[PDB]
This record gives structure tokens, C-alpha cells and sequence, in this order.
RNA sequence: AUUCAUAAUAACUUUUCGAAUCGCAUGGCCUUGUGCUGGCGAUGGUUCAUUCAAAUUUCUGCCCUAUCAACUUUCGAUGGUAGGAUAGUGGCCUACCAUGGUUUCAACGGGUAACGGGGAAUAAGGGUUCGAUUCCGGAGAGGGAGCCUGAGAAACGGCUACC
RNA sequence: UAUCUGGUUGAUCCUGCCAGUAGUCAUAUGCUUGUCUCAAAGAUUAAGCCAUGCAUGUCUAAGUAUAAGCAAUUUAUACAGUGAAACUGCGAAUGGCUCAUUAAAUCAGUUAUCGUUUAUUUGAUAGUUCCUUUACUACAUGGUAUAACUGUGGUAAUUCUAGA
């Protein structure tokens, strides 16, 4: 006797589990952006497919249609707010063919590389895994964290961290100390 | 089965309390007392959820075993009376006062009141009978018994009461253009003054009210209270006055000031 | 310490249990974990009441460090901190003593024997060694 | 033997099970209204008794070692007011609170007699009880009188503002 | 909507209830007597209302089967009159009386690896399958039956008998 | 994300099934298993059987205490401080578990009690009861037993009990 803990997955398999084209734009997707898996690209996939699903229930609904204005501007609004959906396309119409990886180009280590930082994605990665990158004055050590296009300006290295001052290192520190008994 | 019941899982209890489905197995059951179970404060919701003046039920049982808290002008130790609607709750620290109505989304709100309008309450009367010696009394919606009414007094009317003697004050009659305030269904917590009812011989009447903006609804005749005439009510109404805005005109209002 | 800058939110007086609470929030950049018997003392300072009628709880460290948000108490003398505070933070701080007590199971067989016996039980005890003789 | 009691006057030297109840002896209840089925043993003297319960009523010639050199005392006093009265047979003005029986107890050096209590004895405390009650019956009474009397004068004056109201109806 | 609430008359009862109870404070009045008054509570108690419930109850709605087509009424089936029982209505039971009631719009019988819903999986739309199990209602304490206490139990971490 | 593919023929177009394919708060099993959050879990077969130990007891200022209990109140010679035991009053009919029975039965929504019971809570609510009711009468208040307790005991044993 307790409220059971809601839960769900969030990631769609193909219907089908062999076919050239799919198996190369996936993997297309997977080395440009430095992702692990294809899991994080079905999860993209399932989390626009809601989308798309919402949108044409809004559109095929009547012009003006109280449910509609208020659920449209709220789902345009989100896009926005993170990026995905740009400021001369918010007709609700341009929301059904956004893309796949529109959201991946909002994804955390896409942007640390962005303003440089990195200088190759797989350098972001294992960047963010390390705890360096604080997109305030917070470390977030997760590698798809969909800054909301206000956060994008404060990507900065987390002060309590090297690259940010304050400590050398670990192996520097240990480095350091050999040329000491080395010197002597 | 085989007996009354004692316990009140959560999941179970009213949605209008606000309790958080996690952190605990159970809510408060509300005792027997002048209010259904499902429409019933009780305390230890209002003390701890509401106020924030207590972290567990423990301080809630501390706070109330000492005669801080009082309803009705009496101190009701006990953490789960069920406090219902125009209770009047005094708190001699803080010097604060309360009364029990229901905001426009149909959850009880706070409401301050002064220490004047703690000094009476709303009642809507259930039943005009004959007591023992022919002596008439009203059953009023909290389970007040009052004998000896004024003879105008009829069901769906609203007495006010002392609430230093049982004695009514004055009434309201349950009559077209009268303000009313909704207590239960769709409507919760909306005023909005009668224009005329529905006689439905058998059973069930209704009552179609429309608001200050002109909106108009139907709801049934047991869940409308009369609180006074149009426009000037007999009490104070929580913040909103019951006007049950639209959620695209609700958001603007929330995007004014940010 | 260093920068600890503690900073108490949300501050609302509760003369029903005379006190007053507030979240307190604590900055602690280049250290970790300010260690509430620290935190007691700067608290207390601050409302000059005393360090035996405050008390602090909670304190999760936010992730990555470099900050602590917890919850707090300040009562109006040690008589209403030491009748309204739980037992087992009241030793947390030395106020109170943790009396000795068995485990539950040996408490729950030591009732059960009890059950067992109708009276005082002093005559059985006499009555027991008479028949042990023979 | 095996310790199965004598019931009072029952038949039957044989032992036998009965149904025992409340107020029925070789049996103590755990529970409001519950009853066991108990072996007891039947009242006629057999030889398979193990002990026998006697009480001497008259005595004889002969002196017993244990029965009639010693004596033992009763353990309690009398607690309620007429007890004591009828211990001593006194009167019903006699102030029998200092009738009273006490024992001392030496714990060390320091005695007390810690005489137990008179119940049912008469205090200005009970005649406040008494004279509240009483009273509280008369203005009780007359509170409803006096708003019965309220109640029909409106009442009758509500009727006269309708002799008068349909006076003017019908011409 | 009432033979309702309520009141009145005539009686009846083997007779219910109408404070022989407890804590704290001790104050006023005199013809100062352990004189007379006098507060805040607790517990209990008759009737009504109220709340927590219970019992019965209206309408519509349930899976597979005809290699189940007729079923129910000996001794209860369907209905009436009267009574007993019950907290109450009622074939709930009894006496007398009538021959009634359900069924191809599927009664009745058999099966269910059937507790019923809120729900779960998969689905373009329509559906199919599942739901012992976090909530609601029901039933049971190895199988039966019977019963004391009590406001409430056919109670089993209560009793009684049989298996 | 409103999609199909392989298999009857020498080859063809069909009907048609078999096979493949994706999912499963559907189980089981195999190989393997570094981190944080969250989390079902003796239901299916056997509502089959159970050693053991727990799961129901309970007090205030305000029912009954001479503990032949503990200590000093010292305001106290009747008690008035804490408090074992026991009598009393409540609760034990809630909770928890399981799904065997059960197919207009349960149950869901919707109705009624103008057809009933209801401890508890909340709000009201007994001037009328000296019974030949002028000595019958205690109304500054009236009786009994018993537990706890002392001591004698019986049985191998039970939360067994008897006599005084
Ligand atoms: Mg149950
Ligand atoms: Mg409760
Ligand atoms: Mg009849
Ligand atoms: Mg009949
Ligand atoms: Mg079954
Ligand atoms: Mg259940
Ligand atoms: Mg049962
Ligand atoms: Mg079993
Ligand atoms: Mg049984
Ligand atoms: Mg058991
Ligand atoms: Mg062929
Ligand atoms: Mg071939
Ligand atoms: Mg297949
Ligand atoms: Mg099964
Ligand atoms: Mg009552």
C-alpha cells in the first residue's frame, strides 16, 4: 500500500532491423554527433514522433479552436524556448517537419563544441562526463541536456575544476611532485 | 465490513486537500462532526499542508493539545475534527482569524478575516421540523440545531449565527437575484447570483446562475448557498470573488507580471 | 570558514510553537559540508538568542558542490527547545542523554511472559520452590 | 489427581466436562463472553482424591498445634465511610474521620501510618457537586421558558399583521 | 405524495430514563454556622438532529457453449389474505387460497486453466487480448455448521461440535 | 510509425496457409554484467502442511491503590508525590493477507428508505420520580460481594485452579 511510481521508456525501435538507408543515416547521425549508441537516436525519434502526433491532432481541429490556441502556442513555445523551432517558423505547421536531428544540434555537447571548447565533439563528451562544464554555476556532467537557448551564453568551465583554475590536476599534481624528489 | 472503518489510504482521501501521492502510506481520516468526510479540512491538513505551521503530525498534536487552535470559538483538540465550509478557526498567537471557503479551482483557501467578521457564520438551513412540545427548529448544513426560528424560515434559506450563542442573527431568503456561492460539483467556489430555478417535481432541482462577467451555468439545488444580496455580500469573498476565468485568458494574467 | 555567507530564506514566525522557521541556505565555495555544529553557532549569533535553542536538519548538498540547503529552527529560550524538539535531535546536540533501552524482540518476549502470569506473581515464585523440593 | 477441581454439588464421583460461563467457579475468562469446555471432577468424595478442602465449625477437647494456639490478623481495614461506621457501630455523627485504622511502616528510621482513605464520606466539595447540579436544573428550566414565551409573542404578533393584512385585501 | 412531523384523550408496562460520580480554583453574604451562595472543566445519561456507517433496494450492462429446448411448482415455484419472525420491507417462514412465473430477444443446464471494476499491452481509424496483484466493492481464515460479548461479527492472532 | 518479405511452378498470374518481422508494468530460462535514481517480487502448481519468535493493547489533573513498592513532600492524621498488580471503561468488527467459491450472482454507473439499525463525534434537550406520595425516609447521601493481597494446596504439563 503506496502510490506506485509512475515510469515509462522513453526510446522506439524500427520496425524493421535491417535496411541499408536507415542503418546508414543512424550511423551517419551516431559519428557526426559522438554518440554512443543508436538507443540515443530512436530516443530522438520517439520524443518528435509525440510531437508530430499532437500537432496533427491541433491541425486537423478548427481554426481558432480554444483546445488548439492554447496547446499550439504552448508546444510552439517549448520548441522555441530550446532552439528547435526558429522565430519565422511558428504557424504550428512547420512544427510537423522539423527534423531529426534539430534536436541533437541543441544537445549539450554540440554546443560546448560550438563555441569552440572542444575542438572535436568527441572531446565534448568526455569533457562533460568529467564534470568541467557548468551552464551556470552548476556542473552538469550530462551529455544531452538541451540548453534552452537562454542557457546557451553561460556554457562556461566549472570554477572547481581544472580549466577553470583554482587546481592543477590530479596527474599534474602528481607530475609535479617528481621533478620535486628529482630535483633534490 | 463487519464494522465502520478507520483508516484512509491516500489515493483515497479528497483530491481538494492537496496531498502529495508519496511520503506516507495513509491521510488523515476526519472524525465524526458537523462535515462529510469528503468535504472536510480537517486540521492537521490545514495546520501543516495549509499554513505551514507545522513539519509533521506530531507539532500538529503539540500545537492543538495546548488550546492555541479553536473552531467555532472552541478549542477542539482533536488533530482530525473535520473543519468544513464558513468554519471560523482563531488562532490566539499571531492574532489571526479564518474562515473556510472555497477558492475559484474548488480547493479550500487560505482567507484572513478580521476578529469582527470571526464574530458570526453562515448557515444554510436543511430542514424546517417540529421538535418535541411543538418547539420548531432549523438543521443548518454544519449540523447546528437551532430552536425556536423566525416562522419566515424556510429550507435553502442562510441564518447567521453568533457563534457566542447558538441564536441566529438574521436570514437570507432563497429567492431570484440573490448572490449565491457554489459548494460542490462541476462549479466549485464560483458566486453568481440567481436568476431563476427549475421546479422538477420528483426530485433533483435545478438553479441557473450566471456570474458578473454574464456566464452562465446550472448546477443542482443542494450545492448552492445563499451568502446575501446582490452585489454587497454577508461575507468576505476570498480574493477572485468566484469568477472561474478560462485557462488562455488565466495565463495572460500570470504573463502580466513575471 | 571561508565565504560561508549563510543565508536563511523564507523566514516565518510561529509563536504556536514559539520559534521561528527558515530554510538556510549556505555557500561554501572551496570547501565542503559545513558540519551543522559549525552552522549552529554562526545561526545563533545571528538572532543572539543562544546556540541550545537552535537546531538545523536537511542540508543536501546540491550536486557538484559548493552549496548546502537545509532547514532550521530558532525557539525563544532552551524551556520551548526543550520541550518542543524531538528526542533524538535533542542528542543530537548533548541537550538529552539516549536512554538505555533492549531491542525490540527482547522487549516484545519480556511482555509476552508477562501475559503469561495473572497477579503480581509473588505467590507463584514461593509456590514454584516449595513443589521444586519435591 | 492431575489437579482437576471439585465443582460444588454437582453428581457423578466420576470426572466430567462441563460448558463453564461468568460467575462459575474452575474457570477464569480471557475474553467478554467467552466460554471453554473444562474437565471438573464431581463433588461425591472418592478414592482418587488427592486432597480434600475442610473447615472446622465447632471445636472440640483436643488442642491442634497450628489451628487454635495461632492466629492470624485480617489485612485491611474497612475503606468506605458507613464500614467504618458499622466496625465500630458508632453512630452517623460521629466524624469518623479519625476511626480510621493505620499501619506503619518502617522503610528506616522514620515511620508513617499512611491510614488509607474514607470513600463515600461527606465533603464541602460534594455539596458544591450537589448544589451546582441542583441549581443548573432551575435556570435551565427557566431559559426555555422564558424563550417559549419569546417565541409565542412574535408568533401571536405575526398573526395580527395578517388579520390586518387580508382586512385590507377584499375591499 | 402520506395514517408525516407534532399535539390531545383513555388506559397499559412485569417498567426505561430524569447525576448517591471525579479534578482544579477557592471567591462573595451575613443573625461567623463547617451556615447560605458561587467558577472552569471531566465522565455519564433520555429524545431528536448530525456525522462515521450498515442493511435492503430501482434501471441498464458480463465470457464460451443447443452433441443443453423447455425450465420452476413433491416439501416454495408465481401471486393474494392473515399471522409469526426480523432493525426493518419482502414466501423470510407458517395456515388457507389461486395456478401461476421464465424461455429462440436463448430460459434452464454444462464449462471457465472466471472475484468484478478503476485499468494494462498492441493499435491510422475500427478492434483483439489481458486485469491473482499498490485504489474501490465482495468473499474467506483447513472443510462445514452453530453461537456468546458488543453499536457493529455467523469474528476464527473469540468460543462450541463434527470431519 | 495507414510499409511487409521467403516457401507449391520448367516458367506465370492467383487462392491459401507455413515461416519470417516489431512490441508486451507475460512469464521462465541461458550467457554476461562497471555507475546513480526507481522498483515488482511464492499469483499460476498446492485457499497444500507448518517448528520457532513476533503481529493488540490501552490512562489523564480529572473511575477504584494501605504494593506489607519507591522517596521525600514536610501544605497536610483520611488520602492527597510517582507508581507494580488488579477491578472498571474502551478497543480488539480497523489494519494486513489471499482470490478458493461466485456468470444477473459479485460489480460499475444510476436510484430509494414515505421500508430500517447506528457505538463514537458535533448541535440541541428531563423543575413533574418523598408512592395511602403528615414520619414510609439517608438526602450534608444508602447496601453487598469480589478481584488485586496474606496464607494452605492439587497436577507431568496449559495464560489450569480450590478451599480459608
Ligand atoms: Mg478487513
Ligand atoms: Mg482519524
Ligand atoms: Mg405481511
Ligand atoms: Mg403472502
Ligand atoms: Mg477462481
Ligand atoms: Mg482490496
Ligand atoms: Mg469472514
Ligand atoms: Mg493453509
Ligand atoms: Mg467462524
Ligand atoms: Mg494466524
Ligand atoms: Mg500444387
Ligand atoms: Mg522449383
Ligand atoms: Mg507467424
Ligand atoms: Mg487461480
Ligand atoms: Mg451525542
Amino acid at each position: 500500500p503506496r502510490a506506485p511510481r509512475t515510469y515509462s521508456k522513453t526510446y522506439s525501435t524500427p520496425k524493421r532491423p535491417y535496411e541499408s538507408s536507415r542503418l546508414d543515416a543512424e550511423l551517419k547521425l551516431a559519428g557526426e554527433f559522438g554518440l554512443k549508441n543508436k538507443k540515443e537516436i530512436y530516443r530522438i525519434s520517439f520524443q518528435l514522433s509525440k510531437i508530430r502526433r499532437a500537432a496533427r491532432d491541433l491541425l486537423t481541429r478548427d481554426e481558432k479552436d480554444p483546445k488548439r490556441l492554447f496547446e499550439g502556442n504552448a508546444l510552439i513555445r517549448r520548441l522555441v524556448r530550446v532552439g528547435v523551432l526558429s522565430e519565422d517558423k511558428k504557424k504550428l505547421d512547420y512544427v510537423l517537419a522539423l527534423k531529426v536531428e534539430d534536436f541533437l544540434e541543441r544537445r549539450l555537447q554540440t554546443q560546448v563544441y560550438k563555441l569552440g571548447l572542444a575542438k572535436s565533439v568527441h572531446h565534448a563528451r568526455v569533457l562533460i562526463t568529467q564534470r568541467h562544464i557548468a551552464v551556470g554555476k552548476q556542473i552538469v556532467n550530462i551529455p544531452s541536456f538541451m540548453v534552452r537557448l537562454d542557457s546557451e551564453k553561460h556554457i562556461d568551465f566549472a570554477p572547481t575544476s581544472p580549466f577553470g583554475g583554482a587546481r592543477p590536476g590530479r596527474v599534474a599534481r602528481r607530475n609535479a611532485a617528481r621533478k620535486a624528489e628529482a630535483s633534490g | 465490513a463487519r464494522g465502520p472503518k478507520k483508516h484512509l489510504k491516500r489515493l483515497a482521501a479528497p483530491h481538494h486537500w492537496l496531498l502529495d501521492k508519496l511520503s506516507g502510506c495513509y491521510a488523515p481520516r476526519p472524525s465524526a462532526g458537523p462535515h462529510k468526510l469528503r468535504e472536510s479540512l480537517p486540521l492537521i491538513v490545514f495546520l501543516r499542508n495549509r499554513l505551514k505551521y507545522a513539519l509533521n503530525g506530531r507539532e500538529v498534536k503539540a500545537i492543538l493539545m495546548q488550546r492555541h487552535v479553536k473552531v467555532d470559538g472552541k478549542v477542539r483538540t482533536d488533530t482530525t475534527y473535520p473543519a468544513g465550509f464558513m468554519d471560523v478557526i482563531t488562532l490566539d498567537a499571531t492574532n489571526e482569524n479564518f474562515r473556510l471557503v472555497y477558492d475559484v479551482k474548488g480547493r479550500f483557501a487560505v482567507h484572513r478575516i478580521t476578529d469582527e467578521e470571526a464574530s458570526y457564520k453562515l448557515g444554510k438551513v436543511k430542514k424546517v421540523q417540529l421538535g418535541k412540545k411543538g418547539v420548531p427548529y432549523v438543521v443548518t448544513h454544519d449540523g447546528r440545531t437551532i430552536r425556536y426560528p423566525d416562522p419566515n424560515i424556510k429550507v435553502n434559506d442562510t441564518v447567521k449565527i453568533d457563534l457566542a450563542s447558538g441564536k441566529i442573527t438574521d436570514f437570507i431568503k432563497f429567492d431570484a437575484g440573490k448572490l449565491v456561492y457554489v459548494t460542490g460539483g462541476r462549479n466549485l467556489g464560483r458566486i453568481g447570483t440567481i436568476v431563476h430555478k427549475e421546479r422538477h417535481d420528483g426530485g433533483f432541482d435545478l438553479v441557473h446562475i450566471k456570474d458578473s462577467l454574464d456566464n452562465t451555468f446550472v448546477t443542482r439545488l443542494n450545492n448552492v448557498f445563499v451568502i446575501g444580496e446582490q452585489g454587497k455580500p454577508y461575507i468576505s469573498l476570498p480574493k477572485g470573488k468566484g469568477i472561474k476565468l478560462s485557462i488562455a485568458e488565466e495565463r495572460d494574467r500570470r504573463r502580466a507580471q513575471q | 570558514s571561508d565565504a560561508v555567507t549563510i543565508r536563511t530564506r523564507k523566514v516565518i514566525s510561529n509563536p504556536l510553537l514559539a520559534r521561528k522557521q527558515f530554510v538556510v541556505d549556505v555557500l561554501h565555495p572551496n570547501r565542503a559540508n559545513v558540519s551543522k555544529d559549525e552552522l549552529r553557532e554562526k545561526l545563533a549569533e545571528v538572532y543572539k538568542a543562544e546556540k541550545d535553542a537552535v537546531s538545523v536538519f536537511g542540508f543536501r548538498t546540491q550536486f557538484g558542490g559548493g552549496k548546502s540547503v537545509g532547514f532550521g529552527l530558532v525557539y525563544n529560550s532552551v524551556a520551548e527547545a526543550k520541550k518542543f524538539e524531538p528526542t533524538y535531535r535533542l542528542v543530537r546536540y548533548g541537550l538529552a542523554e539516549k536512554v538505555e533501552k533492549a531491542s525490540r524482540q527482547q522487549r516484545k518476549q519480556k511482555k509476552n511472559r508477562d501475559k503469561k502470569i495473572f497477579g503480581t506473581g509473588k505467590r507463584l515464585a514461593k509456590k514454584v520452590a516449595r513443589r521444586n523440593a519435591d | 489427581k492431575q489437579g482437576f477441581p471439585m465443582k460444588q454439588g454437582v453428581l457423578l464421583p466420576t470426572r466430567i466436562k462441563l460448558l463453564l460461563t461468568k460467575n462459575v467457579s474452575c474457570y477464569r475468562p480471557r475474553r467478554d463472553g467467552e466460554r471453554k469446555r473444562k474437565s471438573v471432577r464431581g463433588a461425591i468424595v472418592g478414592p482418587d482424591l488427592a486432597v480434600l478442602a475442610l473447615v472446622i465449625v465447632k471445636k472440640g477437647e483436643q488442642e491442634l498445634e497450628g489451628l487454635t494456639d495461632t492466629t492470624v490478623p485480617k489485612r485491611l481495614g474497612p475503606k468506605r465511610a458507613n464500614n467504618i461506621r458499622k466496625f465500630f457501630g458508632l453512630s452517623k455523627e460521629d466524624d469518623v474521620r479519625d476511626f480510621v485504622i493505620r499501619r506503619e511502616v518502617t522503610k528506616g528510621e522514620k515511620t508513617y501510618t499512611k491510614a488509607p482513605k474514607i470513600q463515600r464520606l461527606v465533603t464541602p466539595q460534594r455539596l458544591q457537586r450537589k448544589r451546582h447540579q441542583r441549581a443548573l436544573k432551575v435556570r435551565n428550566a427557566q431559559a426555555q421558558r422564558e424563550a417559549a414565551a419569546e417565541y409565542a409573542q412574535l408568533l401571536a404578533k405575526r398573526l395580527s399583521e395578517r388579520k390586518a393584512e387580508k382586512a385590507e385585501i377584499r375591499k
